[PDB]
């Protein structure tokens, strides 16, 4: 479910993540990792609009 | 104070057009910024900001 989540969280999908975030058991684990690896996609510099 | 009052208004609906604009595709934006109108006042939309 993690690594699900990885996939919905990646692509920016923002409404699939929640529901599957709802289901998860490490749920703080995740929240953190998912803020991790978005506030590191958020830094690339071209096409501005997804980060 | 009226003139001042619609330049406001129109400055305002030239930014939140172009953040739009820009905000669905980057190449044809940036195809908008750089055009002449065919003199509409002999400029440009970048030049008409700037001045």
């Amino acid at each position: 479910l993690q690594a699900l989540f990885i996939w919905a969280i990646l692509q920016n999908k923002k409404e699939l993540s929640k529901v599957i975030w709802e289901q998860t058991k490490g749920c703080t684990l995740a929240a953190l990792g998912a803020s991790k690896l978005l506030k590191t996609l958020a830094k690339v510099k071209n096409d501005i609009n997804a980060a | 104070g009226e003139s001042e009052e619609l330049a406001n208004e129109y400055e305002t609906r030239a930014v939140e057009l172009f953040t739009e604009c820009y905000s669905n595709d980057e190449d044809l934006a940036e195809q908008l910024l750089v055009y002449s109108c065919e003199a509409w006042g002999g400029s440009n939309c970048l030049e008409l900001a700037v001045e």
